[PDB]
């Protein structure tokens, strides 16, 4: 029914057009999008998994096909109030209008999903998880090389995983853990193995992770699926919060300091091929 | 109130 | 004016069509209710005692005697919470209606009065406090029996309602201590007192307590007084809560962790006559 | 649509006029409907439970209690044979339609359902069971006696429903204990307990479950939630199954001789409070 | 689904 | 949708 004219609508679910804007700067700024592969969805799914053979010839042998199902559950969730407070609801909502809103949110709300799906999705330290993770996987398969920046243990990383289960793919490392790749190089021929313009250690593209966690740690992931059904409903209200915290160390209070905000709810959910590595300090 | 009151006689567990 | 038809009404009084359906399923679950009697009363009611010494036409100076006044007051209110959180947001109740979300509201809500009120009432613990209550009246009048579960021991325990010239009526036992009661029977005349199928210990029925204020105690009642007034009146909730606990250790923020509770604020008074006996166990 | 008339269509889902009469023989048939509740479900049902405080405006109060939530999942499917005895495509079912179909096996595929609820429900020897059973909860809340059929024995088993605030309602036992309950004679008072004419033990109804894993003893419930939804699909497909034997030796082709195979899959789910209670003999 | 309701409350041992 | 717009912005293979 609404289009673009006012904004007095505090509830129900945004307009598609509005929606998919938002959802593809969530992809563009997450490195777990990066990482794995997107399919389409409606809040719970069953689906199928591996490769599958030719028929049709005269048959001799070869290997049998491997099948599997697998369901998806669990939903996200994000008070963003940093926005509704800044531009008084209603009344200056009515000039920005439904459409002009949107518009102006889309940035953060999209980087601070980002943020908790890669936090709760490589490790534990997130707020949400639900069920499998890349750490939960190391804990099972348990295959960890310590304390090194040598070429050889480079690809015991890959080997490990270049034996149970197949090839290898992307790499992750954050900022702090950078220099230290730069600064090796092989005895034989005077090359880096770390390149600095195109971030590739032995030519599969890493991404940047920001959020402060590891020290000496990287991973591989070829296969993994990433999920979203885009239904962002939006629901205002004006009461104390639990996660926001104002200014100094107090309790949000919207009704006592005249704020206004607005809450998000995505639908994050991961699955993973339980075979990847890992590489972690000790010293003493 | 008063039916209510009517009620509860009927629904005690001592009827009187 | 309101039916059926809709449930958008976020505020509102219920009607008598309703509140004599909730307060039926109030009644049977009550312990104290059950063996009270019911007279009605607005905000307030003042009640007064004793008879006295009356002749015809001639009179000695005797018997005067004393007169005792009283009045009574105080609420005991409840939340549903449980529906809420199940069933989502107003228009999912869109399709229930006014009629369709009170049936099925109906034995959650009657369960949680009578929880709070015996808590309080009977054992004077749960923090609603009035005065007027069975394990206050024994603190005045010493109606103490010890821990021995005999025939000798319930007829002295009737015995000193007998005392002070009142009879008794019925009997309030723990559903643990239902066990104990079963298992007693007398060498001489021998039938068994406490009969299972029809719940009675003493041709007196025993109404059994689930609040957990009790562990081999026995109390008895018969001329007693509960009121109730009003409405239970409901209020949709989307706001943060300071009394209840959210499974862990945080509170339940409605708009925070999205959830949409319900408070109904029911008006019941309390009055004692008093002379009212109890058994406890004494071990050591 | 479809009523008397024909039969052709080979797939499709029952109509609700044939799928309450041979789902009401699911239900007496087995010991679980019989012996416990229901609710309405839509795909997977989600329960919120507990009681909240909430104060009378005078003093929140310093008891604070918490709020559990949970959830039930799973199907169950059934391809049966007894289309394949009833095959006659071509005059049979011609003549017996949609409606005559259903009646000639109504006893039939209802039964293997029906046994096998119980089967993972009551124990937990199946392998589709989905957590909550009352085997389960025996093992994680240990209720278990040992001992003989002696009357204190059964007020004894019964009592540990009483010790945590809980009623017993009915009994679970096979017809070969029923030797064993007939020489309850007590010491005191009415020297039978149970009753030879009504099967029911202390004036509790007991339900005759006639499986292989039960030797001597009783179990207790009172306090389920059943959870049936969806109407049934049927299919007919004359195949090859993978599984299953054709006569003795060999896989069951269809190519090979001629039969005709129905399935039935209805969906169901249960719950439990997680307290109910076992007796066994003493090993020795 | 609501006729079920109405013969699981009726067809049943314990209180009918 | 989601897929293919996935697909066409992916670090992996493109």
């Amino acid at each position: 029914p609404d289009n673009v004219m006012m904004h007095e609508k505090k509830d129900g679910t945004l307009m598609n057009e509005f929606t998919t804007p938002i959802l593809q700067e969530v992809m563009e700024n997450s490195k777990i999008m990066q990482l794995g592969k997107y399919e389409p969805m409606e809040g719970t799914e069953k689906k199928f998994t591996f490769w599958a053979d030719k028929p049709g010839a005269y048959w001799v042998g070869e290997g049998q096909k491997i099948e599997t199902s697998k369901a998806t559950w669990v939903n996200a969730t994000m008070r963003a109030f940093k926005l509704g407070v800044i531009l008084p609801v209603t009344k200056e909502f009515l000039n920005y209008t439904y459409s002009q809103f949107f518009e102006e949110m889309k940035p953060m709300i999209a980087e601070a999903f980002y943020k908790k799906f890669d936090e709760a999705g490589i490790l534990n330290q997130g707020n949400n998880p639900f069920g499998k993770s890349i750490a939960q996987s190391i804990e099972k398969t348990n295959k960890v090389i310590k304390g090194d920046f040598t070429q050889d243990n480079i690809i015991d990383l890959e080997a490990l995983l270049e034996d149970d289960e197949l090839e290898a793919n992307a790499f992750i490392s954050k900022t702090q853990n950078r220099s230290l790749l730069r600064k090796i190089v092989d005895p034989e021929t005077k090359e880096r193995i770390y390149d600095r313009n195109s971030d590739s250690l032995d030519g599969l593209p890493v991404v940047n992770l920001k959020s402060s966690n590891l020290k000496r740690g990287e991973l591989i992931t070829g296969d993994f699926d990433k999920l979203i059904y885009g239904i962002p409903q939006l629901i205002e209200y004006k009461i104390d919060e639990t996660a926001q915290l104002s200014t100094v160390k107090n309790e949000d209070g919207t009704p006592v300091n005249l704020f206004e905000q607005d809450m998000v709810a995505l639908r994050a959910t991961m699955h993973v091929a339980l075979h990847i590595a890992d590489d972690k300090a000790f010293a003493k | 109130p008063q039916n209510l009151a009517e009620i509860a006689r009927q629904k005690r567990i001592i009827k009187n």
